[PDB]
């Protein structure tokens, strides 16, 4: 019951990082939009990864 | 937590203690740095400068 | 030993070259200092540094190339030069062979923020004068990498 | 197969075969106005160390260069980690 | 040393039906300003031998406009010959004036090069984080030439060689540096900020770069605006050799 609860509970998130994690290798190295706002240069690492 | 008037007040000790988080927030701030306050983040705010003085030529032709 | 250059100024109405005696430079050749010797503006000069300054004209300086064989020239702003006190400075750009290369002439503060200034302030020339040799550039750093790179061997 | 460089004065000349085909090592080659000279491996940094190398230059190729680049074609074992 | 003007349509190739002027006189430099015509034809200047200005196509609205902007044109010309650099004015008449002039002498050191600045560039960051969260401010000079000069001495022990950063509107030498033990040829690559020439070196033989970058203070001077006449601080300069390990072209 502890593992099918701790899994239930994790199926929320994980899968979602997970597709993130295989998108951001499948589409890595693009530019796909411009976001309207003047956000801070520290986010940049994060933002822009796949970008030199 | 409404048991008498003093809710009221314990509503501003309980905004204090989110003050309390706020200030950490402040900590946290100068902790990783994620705040526009310094120059440095302003820097694609800066259009470049317009040329005042124009100066063409070179060599002997 | 010691060389006197001549140090002549211009600035008129119509902006044309009128360069006038106004200071002599002192090179000593061998300690490498310049010292000017130069005479106070007169009320004339200022008054036609003057209109100079009020038409937005320019302050040109001349020296002879050699202690008449030619001629280093530049030039400054002279409204910048009178709103700037008449505190400007000078610097002589000579090569590695000891010969003149140029003048540079650039007040302090540059620019102009259209303050008005009295005549009594321009009975001083507030002139810093520095001659600039040729500054030999740094060659390639090799000692520091070979030891380094032994030092990572080992 | 063999090569000769007539007219070359005194000093310390680097000798390389250009070639797209398949790349050659440099060599730096000493001669003497008096005439004796000698061959030795290029070192631009400590330049005074001397790696004799013969003097008729055996300059054996090293293969085909690599201008290209591989592309990358990452896998799912990428992927995992 | 008469110049001649061709005019042509760059796509098609045929020569133009406006017909380009004859000039009459020996021509020593030219100008694309970047003001145009009213069928946008970028106004194009040539200083001749006797130094005045010919416009192209130096219309009315052409010779109204850049005599009405007339003072702030400069030409520099630089005789090789004699090792000089001259930088003239542009009067409101269409006359030139001799507004600055140095001499490099042509006995110790001869001109080889005076490349400047590309003009059709763009700087995107104009100030570079430093960490620390402050800022370093280059030099974005636009009239900053970099001539480099040989030296006339070509023993591979006492030759050298020197790179100006002459100013291209008051003439001031930014920078006067004088590489030692170091013959041509030079290939000088002249960008935003920096400046880039290799060279040989004599005393190790080898060729070698020196990357030259011009920096300002952690503060800008002159925002809004750059006039080289408004630039009485020095910009700081920083230095570096590298060695290249082969020859250049
Ligand atoms: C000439 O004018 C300059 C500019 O005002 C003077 O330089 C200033 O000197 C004071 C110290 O005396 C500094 O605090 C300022 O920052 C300087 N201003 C600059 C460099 O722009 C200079 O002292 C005056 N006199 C001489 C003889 O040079
Ligand atoms: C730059 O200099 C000009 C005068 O040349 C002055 O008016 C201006 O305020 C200065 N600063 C900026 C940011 O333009």
């Amino acid at each position: 019951m502890l593992t099918d609860m701790m899994k239930g509970n994790v199926t929320n998130v994980l899968p979602m990082i997970l597709i993130g994690g295989w998108i951001n290798m499948t589409f890595s190295g693009f530019v796909t939009t411009k976001v309207p706002f003047p956000l801070t240069l520290r986010f940049k690492p994060m933002l822009q990864q796949g970008i030199e | 937590l409404e048991s008498s008037s003093q809710k009221f007040l314990q509503g501003l000790v309980y905004l204090i203690g989110n003050l309390m988080g706020l200030a950490l927030a402040v900590y946290k701030c100068q902790s990783m740095g994620l705040l526009p306050t310094h120059a440095s983040d302003w820097l694609a705010f800066i259009e470049p400068p317009e040329r005042m003085e124009f100066s063409g030529g070179g060599l002997l032709l | 030993g010691t060389v006197g250059l001549l140090l002549e100024h211009s600035f008129e109405i119509d902006d044309s070259a009128n360069f006038r005696k106004r200071g002599s430079l002192l090179w000593n050749q061998q300690d490498g200092t310049l010292s000017l010797s130069q005479r106070q503006l007169s009320e004339e000069e200022r008054g036609r540094l003057r209109d100079v300054a009020a038409l937005n004209g320019l302050y040109r300086v001349r020296i002879p190339r050699r202690p008449a064989g030619g001629y280093v020239s530049s030039f400054v702003p002279a409204c910048s030069l009178v709103e700037s006190h008449l505190s400007d400075q000078l610097t002589l750009h000579v090569d590695v062979a000891g010969n003149v290369v140029g003048v540079s002439v650039v007040t302090h503060p540059g620019g102009c923020r259209g303050h008005e200034v009295e005549d009594v302030d321009l009975e001083l020339f507030n002139t810093s004068v520095q001659l600039q040799p040729p500054t030999t550039a740094p060659g390639p750093e090799t000692a520091a990498f070979i030891e380094r790179l032994e030092m990572e061997q080992a | 197969g063999s090569f000769v460089v007539h007219d070359i004065p005194s000093g310390s000349y680097v000798v390389e075969v250009v070639s797209p085909a398949y790349r050659f090592d440099p060599v730096r080659v000493d001669i003497t106005s008096k005439g004796k000279m000698r061959a030795r491996y290029v070192n631009y940094i400590k330049t005074s160390e001397v790696v004799r190398l013969p003097y008729p230059l055996q300059m054996k190729s090293s293969g085909p260069p690599s201008y290209f680049i591989k592309r990358e074609s990452w896998g799912w074992t990428d992927f995992l980690m | 040393g008469m110049s001649s003007l061709y005019v042509f349509n760059p796509i098609f190739g045929k020569w133009s039906q406006v017909a380009p002027p004859v000039l009459k006189r020996p021509i020593l430099q030219s100008l694309l300003l970047p003001v145009m015509d009213q069928d946008y034809a970028k106004v194009l200047l040539l200083i001749d031998d006797e130094y005045k200005v010919t416009a192209f196509p130096a219309t009315r609205n052409v010779l109204r406009q850049l005599h009405e902007l007339a003072p702030s044109i400069f030409f520099y010309l630089v005789d090789a010959e004699q090792g000089r650099l001259c930088g003239y004015r542009l009067r409101k008449d269409l006359t030139t004036e001799l507004s600055w002039e140095l001499t490099i002498p042509p006995e110790v050191q001869r001109i080889v090069k005076v490349k400047g600045k590309r003009s059709s560039e763009h700087v995107h960051s104009q100030g570079r984080v430093m960490g620390d969260r402050s800022v370093l401010y280059k030099s974005l000079n636009p009239n900053l030439l970099a001539v480099v000069t040989e030296s006339t001495d070509a023993h591979h022990e006492r030759t050298f060689i020197g790179i100006f950063l002459i100013d291209g509107v008051t003439g001031r030498i930014i920078h006067s540096s004088v590489q030692k033990k170091a013959k041509g040829p030079v290939h000088i690559v002249h960008s935003e900020n920096w400046v880039v020439y290799q060279y040989w070196n004599t005393k190790a033989r080898r060729n070698e770069f020196t990357v030259l970058e011009l920096y300002e203070g952690t503060e800008q001077y002159n925002a809004t605006a750059f006039s080289s006449l408004d630039r009485p601080q020095l910009p700081q300069v920083l230095q570096q050799s590298y060695i290249f390990p082969s020859s250049i072209s």
